[PDB]
């Protein structure tokens, strides 16, 4: 009775532990895969790149929004997004479809989310740091930007826009 | 054999896999 | 027994905290149902200035205060009762009082709209010193619990050389040691930055360092919440179901593994942070998938125990055992119900942990959906159900049949409402709805969310009734028996495993923290509420 049940459960538990361990490992392999594709561009470059939030709106690449979209290669654009209470500059961000877009996002106040609806772009913006992420737009049109990190009372209404030209 | 325990851990594996392959699919769709 | 009085004080304060924080629950849920009830809330509770002050209170009171108090009750009293020994009473009251004093002190600025930062309090969002000082003194209370339990262990170990540590005590020792390690992350954040900054000593704080230190402490905190439910599930629930614990070794191994793996995983909250090397994020990714192992193990060990109870009580078939279990006992129902919702909850967890997959869901309604299954349901439910054995044992007072039935009602409504709410938020987050957001205030922003929104409203009402009922209600320990000595002996070499646990932290945070401390960039604070 009880000796038999204990032997059988453990026997089956050992098997489940082997199965679930393999399941986890397969997931690990499947993540390793994502890491080698273009789709991994949305992981922030791991690089520290300090900036001063008190002057970032008065000198340097973020202080002229209309000149924030720069061509940096034959099929590559860098965009110096500013994320602030409570909006983004530029509004809108205009970029061509099929070009690689390197987003360099910083804040001058408090942390902000930068989440491009319909895409894997989903990065924190820290005052003092530049968050760098890459993405290629595959469909032309209007994407919206949502702030997904609580930034104060204007949070729920903090939106921006990206336009990807056909 | 602990048939009951097995049913539970089968449901668990189904839930994990559905969620996991679910969102993995979503990741590529938005990729 | 003076340990009962101390324990009761801890539980009571924790449940008060639960009721008060939970009051904002329904309102938030309606909010995620695109219905705005904050004019009604502001009339009732006129000190509340905003959704976000509401959100702060909810989070801090429910997820820091109640859960901690519940751990200090369970994971001191239970070992004390297993050993049949007294805790150091002076220390036990000291712990209570720090909890109580730190709480009062944080509550002030909180109630006065002076610290509307969330439970996460990320700089540069700058709160009142009393919040940080109060929160600090609050958490440090646990350091006293840690000691107390280590004390009991040693005193017993003296009386009993060459005996393995009994199970519950084993659980609590690995638990409290784990927590000492995890807690350092916050101690480090408060002392080196939060306190200096909030008192006016330094002019800035580096947001990246503060989050890194925060999340050293911020993950194992959830395990610190869970493990008290676990201890009960393992060593009590089986008697409650009419069965027995099926493996004492396996339970120890679960807990051991949490001690090893609870802390070195924090970057899984920082997949979207700049300036963390991606290789590190992968490392913490695998380590996180590792930490799911003890739960996978717990899923099996526990189910087996329930089946066992179910067959003992004469249920036959593949599902027969399920209907043979005591669905009339709220102390059994609550944890089992929470176990069920823990299935999709952990499923979401495993999703969040996989590095790239987190980009889909990070900072959406998905996350709150995931964790209401975890803490708001399994933990809270387990807590609610212990009332039905824990109260009598502590108070002398018996539970009526009426109170029993009202308890079955509360737990069921709380579970169902939680499940409904979990469908709403998971789905809403798949539709890109942000978390932590007074969305009902931008009614036309998320039209595609119309359906999951109905779920969210329904849940708000179901959970309001359950809360209301729980309030209306609120006004020997059934340790189970157990059915490979050497493994057991290996797991009893505690200082060793403790040492290892520490190395794993140094190894997982050392290189990244050194890097960051070498390049600090403090930035001015802000109050945007
Ligand atoms: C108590 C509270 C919590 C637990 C436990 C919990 C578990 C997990 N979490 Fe989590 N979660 C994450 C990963 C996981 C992983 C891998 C697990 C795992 O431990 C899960 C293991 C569980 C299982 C593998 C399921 C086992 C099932 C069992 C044991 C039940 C079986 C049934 C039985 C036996 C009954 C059957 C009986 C019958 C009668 C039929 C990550 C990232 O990787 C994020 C960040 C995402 C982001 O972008 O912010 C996160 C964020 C959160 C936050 C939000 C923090 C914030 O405010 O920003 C909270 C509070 C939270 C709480 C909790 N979390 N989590
Ligand atoms: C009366 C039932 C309750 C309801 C209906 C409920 C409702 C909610 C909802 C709708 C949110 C999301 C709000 C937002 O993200 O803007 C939320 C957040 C949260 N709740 Fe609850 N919940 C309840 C009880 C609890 C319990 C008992 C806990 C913990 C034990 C708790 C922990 C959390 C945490 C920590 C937050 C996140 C706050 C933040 O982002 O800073 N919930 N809840
Ligand atoms: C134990 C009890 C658990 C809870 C079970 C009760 C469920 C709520 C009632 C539903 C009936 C239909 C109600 C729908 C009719 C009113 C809806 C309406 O008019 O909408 C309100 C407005 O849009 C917003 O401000
Ligand atoms: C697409 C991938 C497939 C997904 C579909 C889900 C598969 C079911 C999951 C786990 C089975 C767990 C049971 C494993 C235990 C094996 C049995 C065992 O241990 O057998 C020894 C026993 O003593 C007799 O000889
Ligand atoms: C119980 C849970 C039930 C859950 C129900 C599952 C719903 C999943 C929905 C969407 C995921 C896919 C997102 C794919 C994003 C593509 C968006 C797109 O192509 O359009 C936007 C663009 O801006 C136009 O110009
Ligand atoms: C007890 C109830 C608790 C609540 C449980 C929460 C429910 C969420 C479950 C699964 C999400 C699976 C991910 C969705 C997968 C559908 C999308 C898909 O198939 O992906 C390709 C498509 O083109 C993309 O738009
Ligand atoms: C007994 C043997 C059991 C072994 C079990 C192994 C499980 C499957 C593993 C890997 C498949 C990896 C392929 C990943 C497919 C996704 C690619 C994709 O979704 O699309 C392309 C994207 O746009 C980028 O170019
Ligand atoms: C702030 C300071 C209040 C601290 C007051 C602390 C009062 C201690 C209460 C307590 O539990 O101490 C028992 C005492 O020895 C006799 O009853
Ligand atoms: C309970 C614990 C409370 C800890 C409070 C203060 C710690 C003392 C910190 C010492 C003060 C540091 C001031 C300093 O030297 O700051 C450098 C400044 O950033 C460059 O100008
Ligand atoms: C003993 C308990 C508390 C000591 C009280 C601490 C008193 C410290 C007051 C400093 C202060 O109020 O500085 C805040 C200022 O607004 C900078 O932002
Ligand atoms: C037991 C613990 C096991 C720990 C060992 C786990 C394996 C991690 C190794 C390499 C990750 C690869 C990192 C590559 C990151 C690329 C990101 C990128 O391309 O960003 C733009
Ligand atoms: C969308 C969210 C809503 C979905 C909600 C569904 C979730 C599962 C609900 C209940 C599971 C309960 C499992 C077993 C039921 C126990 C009752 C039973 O078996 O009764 C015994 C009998 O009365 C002699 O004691
Ligand atoms: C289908 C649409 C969804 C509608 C929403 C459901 C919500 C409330 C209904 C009331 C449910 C209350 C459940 C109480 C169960 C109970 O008390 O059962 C004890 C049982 O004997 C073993 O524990
Ligand atoms: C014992 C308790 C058991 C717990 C287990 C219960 C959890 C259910 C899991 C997943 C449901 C998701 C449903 C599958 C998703 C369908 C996807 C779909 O229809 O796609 C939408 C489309 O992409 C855009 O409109
Ligand atoms: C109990 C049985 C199960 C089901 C029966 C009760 C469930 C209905 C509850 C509330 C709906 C009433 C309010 C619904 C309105 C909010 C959600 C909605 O439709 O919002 C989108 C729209 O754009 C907004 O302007
Ligand atoms: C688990 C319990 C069942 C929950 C909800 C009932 C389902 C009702 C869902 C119907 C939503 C109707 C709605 O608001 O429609 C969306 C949109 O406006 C199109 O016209
Ligand atoms: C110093 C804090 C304790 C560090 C780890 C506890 C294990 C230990 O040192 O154990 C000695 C025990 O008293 C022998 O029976
Ligand atoms: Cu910016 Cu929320
Ligand atoms: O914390 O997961
Ligand atoms: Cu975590």
């Amino acid at each position: 009775d009880e000796h038999k049940a204990h032997k059988a459960i453990l026997a089956y538990e050992k098997g489940w532990l082997a199965f679930s361990l393999a399941m986890l490992f397969v997931f690990i392999a499947l993540i390793a895969y994502t890491l080698a594709t273009h789709t991994a561009g949305v992981i922030p470059a791991g690089k520290l790149e300090r900036v001063d939030p008190t002057t970032v709106r008065q000198e340097g690449p973020w202080a002229d929004p209309a000149q924030a979209v720069v061509q940096t290669g034959p099929n590559q654009y860098t965009v110096y997004v500013l994320a602030f209470a409570f909006g983004y500059q530029p509004n809108p961000i205009e970029v061509p479809q099929g070009a690689e877009i390197v987003f360099k996002i910083t804040s001058p106040d408090v942390i902000h989310g930068f989440h491009v609806e319909g895409t894997n772009i989903n990065v924190e913006v820290l005052p003092g740091e530049v968050s760098t992420v890459r993405y290629t737009f595959k469909r032309p049109g209007e994407y919206r930007i949502i702030c997904n990190q609580y930034c104060g009372l204007g949070h729920q209404n903090m939106f921006g826009t990206i336009v990807v030209k056909e | 054999k602990p048939k009951g325990a097995l049913a539970v851990i089968l449901v668990l594996t189904l839930t994990i896999l559905v969620f996991w392959l679910g969102v993995y699919a979503v990741f590529f769709a938005r990729g | 027994y003076p340990e009962k009085k101390a324990t009761l004080y801890f539980l009571v304060l924790g449940f008060l905290a639960l009721i008060v924080g939970s009051l904002f629950g329904p309102f938030q849920a309606l909010n995620y149902g695109n219905v705005d009830a904050y004019p009604l809330l502001k009339r009732l509770l006129p000190f509340v200035q905003s959704y976000y002050q509401g959100l702060t209170l909810h989070g801090v009171l429910n997820a820091i205060v109640f859960t901690q108090l519940f751990a200090q009750a369970i994971m001191v009293y239970l070992p004390a009762r297993e050993l049949n020994m007294r805790p150091n009473m002076g220390l036990m009251w000291l712990s209570w009082w720090m909890a109580f004093i730190g709480l009062v002190v944080a509550a002030l600025p909180l109630l006065a709209n002076e610290a509307t930062v969330l439970w996460t309090f990320y700089p540069p969002l700058k709160g009142h010193w009393a919040f940080y000082l109060g929160a600090s003194v609050f958490v440090l209370s646990t350091w006293v619990s840690i000691y107390i339990v280590l004390d009991l262990w040693r005193r017993w170990k003296a009386a009993n050389p060459g005996k393995v540590t009994p199970l519950v005590t084993y659980m609590a020792v690995v638990f409290w040691l784990m927590w000492f390690l995890a807690s350092l992350g916050l101690v480090l954040e408060a002392v080196l930055f939060l306190l200096p900054w909030s008192f006016g000593l330094v002019e800035g704080v580096d947001p990246l360092v503060a989050r890194t230190l925060f999340w050293w402490f911020g993950h194992p905190i959830v395990y610190f919440w869970l493990l008290p439910a676990y201890a009960i599930i393992y060593t009590i629930l089986p008697k409650q179901a009419g069965g027995k614990l099926v493996s004492d070794p396996m339970a120890r191994l679960a807990f051991l593994l949490f001690l090893l793996l609870s802390t070195p995983v924090g970057f899984h909250h920082q997949f979207a942070d700049p300036g963390i090397d991606p290789t590190w994020k992968m490392i913490h990714s695998v380590l996180t998938l590792f930490v799911a192992v003890p739960s996978l193990m717990t899923a099996f060990t526990v189910a087996a125990s329930l089946e066992f109870a179910g067959r003992l009580r004469g249920g036959r078939g593949l599902f027969g055992w399920i209907r043979a279990l005591p669905w009339d006992n709220p102390a059994f129902v609550a944890p089992v119900l929470g176990l069920l919702g823990f299935i999709p909850g952990g499923a979401g967890g495993i999703v969040n942990a996989s590095f790239t997959l987190d980009y889909v869901v990070h900072n959406t309604a998905w996350v709150p959906g995931h964790f209401h299954l975890q803490v708001a349901s399994l933990v809270t439910l387990t807590a609610m159900g212990s009332l039905y054995w824990l109260l009598p044992n502590l108070t002398g007072k018996p539970i009526s049949d009426a109170q029993r039935r009202l308890g079955l009602a509360v737990v069921w409504l709380w579970f169902l409402g939680m499940m409904i709410m979990a469908v709403g938020l998971h789905w809403a987050g798949l539709l890109n709805v942000p978390r932590r957001a007074y969305i009902a205030q931008v009614p036309d922003a998320y039209p595609h969310a119309a359906v999951p929104m109905v779920f969210n409203v329904l849940a708000g009402i179901v959970l309001l009734v359950a809360l209301l009922l729980f309030i209306y209600g609120l006004f020997p320990l059934p340790f189970a028996e157990v059915i490979d000595r050497r493994l057991v002996l290996a797991m009893d070499r505690i200082g060793f495993w403790f040492a290892v646990a520490a190395i794993l932290v140094v190894l997982a945070y050392g290189p990244t923290l050194v890097q960051l401390f070498g390049h600090l960039n403090p930035v001015p604070g802000w109050r945007l509420w």
